[PDB]
């Protein structure tokens, strides 16, 4: 029998709260698929092959191959829609400075690559060997492959435009015109989007950046080491193959008939029956592509969706901050890097997550001259002897003083309020 | 790399797209004749990042875009008997 | 402009005509006419020239019933990203980028159209940027004082405190600013007098 999990419990009383004392930066990766394989179909060739006694019985079922022309072809260029709605989202194609030093950030590992004539970053490498004659068989019985409009070449342009943008101008760039800001301060603004303030940043910016450092090198790591994470592009890849082979493999059934091959049938047998064996024929091969073209169309339809959900994760994870859960990995979203992968694309996460919690008494609120007093921004902890107001995320204690704090009402409503001094700091320059 | 193009012009320019022929190859109608040439992603531009410079807006616009969604469609009805046996 | 909604207009027309065209198909029997068939065939061996018609007949109806189906799980698709947008853009104000508009997204205003709804977004786009010289935090009398709400900058001679998306160059106070630490741990920390409103 599985087992669900391991148990857990926490420890709930009226007056106890936890506080993180340390944080940890994570990276995480995302994997979606963008697009699927553009095929067409040839109707004559399919069915009758090169007896062209056989394409005069076609003309006697109607337009049945006009219609799976168009279905095909909406196919086509709803891939191109989905490619050019996830990865041109920008305008103009930024650079990054030739000095590669931000603050102690790497970047290193996403940037493109110059000595390599195809201008991909290293874990953009990794990923296109990863994910992987047949083809001429294939050819040879009406199935042929066509090409994507744009090509590896102008997708790493457009995801390296990004990363640029996204480097030099944090979020500005996505909503106008880029302005250019120090990354540091950048990652301050961010650390203020999470809820922790400014010096808790600037107060530990190495061990940050060594922090992230190490993250990215991790992925690089488990990217190459483990070989079963892209298999939902895979899939896609297999999904093709298959309905491909099912429809050769449907031409080597007879359908009833006496054989396979049609020329033998016309050559056994007189034209009375020959007319009803090859009607046989045709329409179980007729069958058979339209079945083709129907799961066609509801594959295509659930890429859509995939694509549509890669696009708003690119505009709302990359060019913005985000405060939905989960929405851009586990943890406090920070930011995020797109890579381009083949049919689909990668998300690289950098989230906040608390560490190291401590356990503290509380109180609702602080009597003192028969005035009840609330924090402005953060909750009243006791150390055992000693009340301080701190920030909800991250430890660090203060005295409490009439310029954290707010007045409403008296000591006789709240339940739980205890007593303690707030310090006003009028009154030691007035006496000195 | 889509096939054997006859007709059209090859031209070193880039502009944007106008009729897709593929492998990042797209054709139009100009000067006048039909030319062929490789689509551009968009306009360079750079952006000057140093240890401690800023830019910030002095003025702002006002911008009103448009979003055309489809809600519905028409509602079809069909008779077996008329339709197969007349 | 309003190609979207005719493109779904027009998918509807050619599916109706393609139906009534497959009426003149014989699916390999002698006529496309049932009275014909009747009146030229004894019942023993009209039978399969009936089954032919009946069968190619039943596949095309099949097939727009299926193609119909598809048709309306996109559209279903689409409703439901207009209703939330007209609760989250109309009804409130969004803070997802790209969602509502290019830009900061204000407010909208929704139109009715043929099997359709539009739109109107109003956002705020910034202009007319200017450069300046910025620093992390601020050292006074030991201590380092980071900007409450905006961000510190320098027109070359003095240093001012500004709000983010607008500018407009305040004096650096201990109204707009609050202290942590000493000037030994910010990297990037400058020298400048803080204000204090009370002496
Ligand atoms: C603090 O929590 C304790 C339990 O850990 C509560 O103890 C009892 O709670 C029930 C619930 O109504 C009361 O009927 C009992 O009278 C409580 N016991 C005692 C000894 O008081 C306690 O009520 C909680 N504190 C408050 C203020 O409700
Ligand atoms: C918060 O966590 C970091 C690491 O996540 C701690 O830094 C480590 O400190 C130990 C000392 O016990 C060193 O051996 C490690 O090399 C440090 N890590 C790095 C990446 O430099 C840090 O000390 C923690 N903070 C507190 C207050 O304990
Ligand atoms: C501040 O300005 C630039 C942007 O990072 C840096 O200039 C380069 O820094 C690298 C890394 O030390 C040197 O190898 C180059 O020689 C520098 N080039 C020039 C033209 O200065 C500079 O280092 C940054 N400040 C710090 C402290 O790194
Ligand atoms: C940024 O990351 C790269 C790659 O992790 C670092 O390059 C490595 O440097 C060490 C020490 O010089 C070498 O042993 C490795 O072989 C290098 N790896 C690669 C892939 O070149 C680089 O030092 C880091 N820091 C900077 C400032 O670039
Ligand atoms: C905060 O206090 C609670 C209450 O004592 C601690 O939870 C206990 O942890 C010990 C671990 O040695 C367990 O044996 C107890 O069963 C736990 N009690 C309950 C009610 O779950 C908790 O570990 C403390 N946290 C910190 C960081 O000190
Ligand atoms: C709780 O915090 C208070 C204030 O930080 C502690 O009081 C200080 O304790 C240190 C070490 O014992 C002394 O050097 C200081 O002189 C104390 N300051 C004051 C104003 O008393 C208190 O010891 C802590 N209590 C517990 C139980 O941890
Ligand atoms: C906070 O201080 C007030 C005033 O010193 C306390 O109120 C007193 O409570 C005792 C109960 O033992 C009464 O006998 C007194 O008459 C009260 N005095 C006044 C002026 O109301 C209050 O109890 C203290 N808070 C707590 C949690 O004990
Ligand atoms: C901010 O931009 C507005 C326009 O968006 C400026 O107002 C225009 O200024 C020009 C030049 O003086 C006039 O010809 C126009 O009549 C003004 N109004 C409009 C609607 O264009 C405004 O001056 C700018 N603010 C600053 C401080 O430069
Ligand atoms: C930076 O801004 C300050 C604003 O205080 C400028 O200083 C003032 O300049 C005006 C000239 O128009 C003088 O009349 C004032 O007396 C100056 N103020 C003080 C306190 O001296 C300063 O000139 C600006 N610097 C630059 C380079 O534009
Ligand atoms: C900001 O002011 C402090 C002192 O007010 C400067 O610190 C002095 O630095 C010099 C180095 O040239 C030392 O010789 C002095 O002993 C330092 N003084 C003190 C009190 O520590 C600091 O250099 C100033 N900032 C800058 C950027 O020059
Ligand atoms: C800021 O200065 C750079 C030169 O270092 C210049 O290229 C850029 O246009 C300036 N920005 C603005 C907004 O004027």
């Amino acid at each position: 029998t599985m087992s669900l999990g391991a148990e857990n419990s926490v420890a709930y009383s009226n007056n106890s709260i936890a506080i993180p004392t340390n944080f940890t930066i994570s990276v995480t990766t995302e994997i979606l698929p963008v697009s699927m394989t553009k095929t067409s179909v040839d109707c004559t060739m399919y069915i009758c092959g090169d007896s062209t006694e056989c394409s005069n019985l076609l003309l006697q079922y109607g337009s049945f191959c006009t219609q799976l022309k168009r279905a095909l072809t909406g196919i086509a260029v709803e891939q191109d829609k989905n490619t050019q709605e996830v990865f041109a989202q920008v305008k103009q194609i930024y650079k990054t400075p030739p000095i590669k030093y931000f603050g102690g950030f790497n970047f290193s590992q996403i940037l493109p690559d110059p000595s390599k004539p195809s201008k991909r970053s290293p874990i953009e490498d990794l990923l296109f060997n990863k994910v992987t004659d047949l083809i001429c068989a294939q050819k040879f019985k009406g199935l042929t492959v066509l090409p994507p409009l744009l090509t590896d070449e102008m997708i790493a342009q457009y995801t390296s435009a990004l990363l640029a943008g996204t480097i030099t101008s944090g979020w500005t760039f996505g909503a106008g015109p880029a302005l250019q800001i120090p990354f540091p301060m950048q990652m301050a603004y961010r650390f203020n989007g999470i809820g922790v303030t400014q010096n808790v940043l600037y107060e530990n910016q190495k061990l940050i950046a060594n922090q992230f450092n190490s993250a990215i090198g991790k992925i690089q790591d488990s990217l190459s080491s483990t070989p079963s994470a892209l298999g939902k592009l895979q899939d896609v890849v297999n999904h093709n193959a298959q309905a491909l082979n099912t429809l050769v493999k449907q031409l080597s059934s007879k359908f009833g008939a006496i054989s396979s091959v049609l020329n033998d049938i016309f050559s056994r047998l007189d034209p009375p029956e020959a007319e009803v064996q090859i009607d046989r024929l045709i329409t179980g091969r007729l069958q058979s592509l339209q079945t083709y073209v129907t799961q066609q169309l509801i594959r295509a339809a659930e890429i859509r969706a995939s694509a549509n959900l890669a696009a708003t994760k690119m505009s709302e994870c990359v060019l913005g901050q985000s405060k939905r859960v989960d929405f851009c990995g586990k943890g406090y979203h920070l930011m995020s890097f797109p890579q381009s992968a083949p049919h689909g694309v990668v998300f690289l996460h950098v989230t906040y997550v608390p560490a190291q919690e401590k356990n503290f008494t509380t109180a609702p609120a602080i009597c003192h001259d028969g005035k009840a007093h609330f924090p402005r921004e953060g909750v009243f902890v006791s150390n055992g002897t000693h009340w301080f107001v701190t920030q909800r995320n991250f430890y660090e204690p203060q005295i409490i003083t009439t310029d954290n704090t707010f007045v409403s009402g008296n000591c006789d409503v709240v339940i739980g309020i205890v007593n303690n001094t707030v310090y006003d700091p009028l009154q030691p320059e007035l006496d000195s | 790399r889509a096939g054997c193009l006859i007709g059209a012009e090859y031209v070193n320019n880039s502009y944007e797209c106008d009729i897709p022929i593929g492998a990042g190859i797209c054709a139009s109608y100009q000067t006048q004749s039909i030319i062929a040439y490789t689509m551009s992603l968009g306009a360079e531009n750079s952006v000057a990042y140093s240890n401690n410079s800023i830019a910030i807006p002095t003025n702002f616009t006002i911008s009103v875009t448009t979003e055309i969604l489809p809600v519905s469609m028409t509602k079809t009805s069909v008779d077996c008997t008329m339709y197969i046996c007349g």
